[PDB]
RNA sequence: AGUUCUCUUUUCUUUGUGAAGGGCAGGGCGCCCUGGAAUGGGUUCGCCCCGAGAGAGGGGCCCGUGCCUUGGAAAGCGUCGCGGUUCCGGCGGCGUCCGGUGAGCUCUCGCUGGCCCUUGAAAAUCCGGGGGAGAGGGUGUAAAUCUCGCGCCGGGCCGUACCCAUAUCCGCAGCAGGUCUCCAAGGUGAACAGCCUCUGGCAUGUUGGAACAAUGUAGGUAAGGGAAGUCGGCAAGCCGGAUCCGUAACUUCGGGAUAAGGAUUGGCUCUAAGGGCUGGCAGCCGACUUAGAACUGGUGCGGACCAGGGGAAUCCGACUGU
RNA sequence: CGCCGUUCCGAAGGGACGGGCGAUGGCCUCCGUUGCCCUCAGCCGAUCGAAAGGGAGUCGGGUUCAGAUCCCCGAAUCCG
């Protein structure tokens, strides 16, 4: 597992040809975004809450999308 | 043992399969005189010597 | 600061097994503050019942199982706990429940 | 029947003891018929399949005692089996004294309370076995000081 | 307590037989096999004691 | 699931000693 | 969850986070730079260190199995409640918390020492360095080149069940024998001793019932005497732990030695001494010890268990070992 | 029949960066392959020998009547 610090290299590494879903989890604290690729799952970590929704609104058309409960 | 090679696995199988009963349409035979399997082995009995 | 805890025995009350003012008496004359019984160590844990819930609230610290313990402690003195069971219902209830018999 | 299949089973799905299976004396012919995991993950989910708490050993008894140990009961001379540096050794004891005497002097220099000359003379003097603990070395540093004041106002 | 036993078939404490313990999430101790301990570098120089720095061991 | 069933059926089945040869062979007879 | 006649804010159970990556603690350095030290200083349990550079500052590096983080809460577990085909990786609620302490035991990492007329593998395999034969392009769509970050494909063959030992192995057998290892709880206690107990396991060891003669086998106890028994103190018995005191001949000066010989030992209630953290003082934390005193019981107290009889001599062999 | 012997009475290397020659190919541009020649080369002992020595790299959860670090879910890694 890789963890991402910024969302600009986040939204790069799901435009990825190997990266085949992004798993969108809530916590009470934070929303990870995680991403599997050929290699890493990389995570991340969303400390507010609205960021994550214009995030989740933004990702490539075309990544399976799944969130987890 | 665990730690066996394939020529004593194999020898061994051979072994576990003549371990059987006659089949009982034997007996019916035109001048059939087995009556039982006499070649018959116990692991506790008599032992294969490898 | 200040911890509540409550004691619901709405279903015993509710069937005349058990009264909840003679429940309420036993708590007074009984939880120990500093090893002393008698005045609540000074009025710090009130005691305040409702219609079939009983409520303890204390300044200090006080741990919500010793509810637990006089309650099962009361409960055998009645000759009850072959029939009721004390469960937590949240993080600071308890309830008094029946055993799933017939 | 013979549920020796049903205790078992039920031992490995429960992570338990075959000691601590009790299986519903009244419902062996429903247990009877459980050969598998799934089952018996039902008949513990229903009940008929229980895990009995551990058998109690209560430290009670030894803690009660070692209470009493630390105000110094039963441990007379009645009471020991192993030699006085069996129970205690020396060798710990003098490791503690000589950490705890070292760090004074660190300390004292440190805070300038003795000097490097001082501390130097002190240092192989605890190693010497001249001070049996901390108040009598923090005494005789008291006593060094006054005579060396002493002399100071003498020059 | 939980008692240890081997993950694998060799029962003896050789030198390549060293193990650790590991609390897993599952909530229980295992025996995780330690990698040996390796050397940083010796000087070729034959005479300096030390290992040399700057150099993964 | 409530330990003190243990005790429950324990006792319970302790109490066919008086009506041996006619035990229920299943006590939940619902279903 | 257990006990609750009385007492017990009580006793018991349980109270997660892998490999790999990153970050940071912590440990280690015979690593560097300033500088120049005797009124020598630094320093350990011991040591040991210094003008071939100590103290004191400021740095660099190695291991980080420790904590955090991505993993990862989604999982697991504890618990209460509902469902279903009901043999569903069923679904929900809450929780999976905070500190302390140790010559403690087990493993491991490291520093430093002692022993040797003993010096305690090799090879596969992998890596660094020195050298500079060469190669690459002429200012670029730059080239040779790259042990950097991603991406792509694959890893064939053989073993793998179970027993592993008072019943799966060898002793003709389910034979009191033999047969290599790993993990290792609480109490007492010097202790991996013995004794009791939790986890786990077992059903008394190839049968049962009723009696309780002799003779046995294995355990015990005996008045008075005390080796008178016998080839011979064989056997049993005395002693036995620990604290304080005391201790001969002889001696190769190391021993003899626990020589020999005495006293003490319970329980209970106190006293004194022995430390860390923070800011000759004040406050807060503490871990087991030692020593002394009173009181006390039908003088019992190493209350079981564990646990040397001793002395004076002669012969032989120095001893340890076989 | 064989035994001794293990580097000892042996012409014991079948390899290579690179260079020169031809012959063939294909994403025939130029690069490959293949054969010959030049050049360079200690290892110096075939082979066997350890399921406890050396030896890269896999862990967590679930799952069976009986198998799991091997199956499934997940997350990694070494070598080529
Ligand atoms: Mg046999
Ligand atoms: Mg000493
Ligand atoms: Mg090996
Ligand atoms: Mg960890
Ligand atoms: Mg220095
Ligand atoms: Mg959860
Ligand atoms: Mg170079
Ligand atoms: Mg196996
Ligand atoms: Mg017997
Ligand atoms: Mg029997
Ligand atoms: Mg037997
Ligand atoms: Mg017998
Ligand atoms: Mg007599
Ligand atoms: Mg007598
Ligand atoms: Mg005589
Ligand atoms: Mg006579
Ligand atoms: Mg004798
Ligand atoms: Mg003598
Ligand atoms: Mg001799
Ligand atoms: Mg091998
Ligand atoms: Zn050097």
């Amino acid at each position: 597992p890789r963890k991402i610090e910024e969302i600009k290299d986040f939204l790069l590494t799901a435009r990825r040809k190997d990266a085949k879903s992004v798993k969108i989890k809530k916590n009470k604290d934070n929303v990870k975004f995680k991403v599997r690729c050929s290699r890493y799952l990389y995570t991340l970590v969303i400390t507010d809450k609205e960021k994550a929704e214009k995030l989740k609104q933004s990702l490539p058309p075309g990544l399976a999308v799944k969130e987890l409960k | 043992s665990s730690h066996k090679t394939f020529r004593i696995k194999r020898f061994l199988a051979k072994k576990q399969k003549q371990n059987r009963p006659i089949p009982q349409w034997i007996w019916m035979k035109t001048g059939n005189k087995i009556r039982y399997n006499s070649k018959r082995r116990h692991w506790r009995r008599t032992k294969l010597g490898l | 600061q200040l911890l509540k805890f409550t004691l619901d025995c709405t279903h015993p009350v509710e069937d005349g097994i058990m009264d909840a003012a003679n429940f309420e008496q036993f708590l007074q004359e009984r939880i120990k503050v500093n090893g002393k019984a008698g005045n609540l160590g000074g009025g710090v844990v009130s005691l305040e019942r409702s219609k079939s819930k009983i409520t303890v609230t204390s300044e200090v610290p006080f741990s919500k199982r010793y509810l637990k313990y006089l309650t099962k402690k009361y409960l055998k003195k009645n000759n009850l706990r072959d029939w009721l069971r004390v469960v937590a219902n949240t993080k600071e209830s308890y309830e008094l429940r029946y055993f799933q018999i017939n | 029947s013979m549920l020796r299949l049903q205790k078992r089973l039920a031992s490995s799905v429960l992570r338990c003891g075959k000691k601590k299976v009790w299986l519903d004396p009244n419902e062996t012919n429903e247990i009877a018929n459980a050969n598998s995991r799934q089952q018996i993950r039902k008949l513990i989910k229903d009940g008929l399949i229980i895990r009995k708490p551990v058998t109690v050993h209560s430290r009670a008894r030894c803690r009660k005692n070692t209470l009493a140990r630390r105000k110094g009961r039963h441990m007379g001379i009645g009471k020991r089996k192993g030699t006085a540096n069996a129970r205690m050794p020396e060798k710990v004891t003098w490791m503690r004294r000589m950490r705890i005497l070292r760090r004074l002097l660190r300390r004292y220099r440190e805070s300038k309370k003795i000097d490097r000359h001082m501390y130097h003379s002190l240092y192989l003097k605890v190693k010497g076995n001249v001070f049996k603990n901390k108040r009598i070395l923090m005494e005789h540093i008291h006593k060094l000081k006054a005579d060396k004041a002493r002399k100071k106002l003498l020059a | 307590v939980q008692r240890l036993t081997y993950r694998r078939r060799l029962s003896y404490n050789t030198a390549s037989n060293k193990t650790r313990l590991s609390r897993t999430p599952g909530n229980r101790i295992v025996y995780l096999y330690t990698k040996k301990v390796g050397k940083a570098p010796k000087s070729a120089c034959g005479v300096c004691p030390g290992r040399l720095r700057g150099v993964r061991a | 699931v409530a330990k003190q069933r243990i005790r429950m059926a324990n006792e319970k089945h302790s109490k066919n000693i008086t009506q041996r040869g006619n035990v229920a062979k299943t006590s939940r007879n619902a279903p």
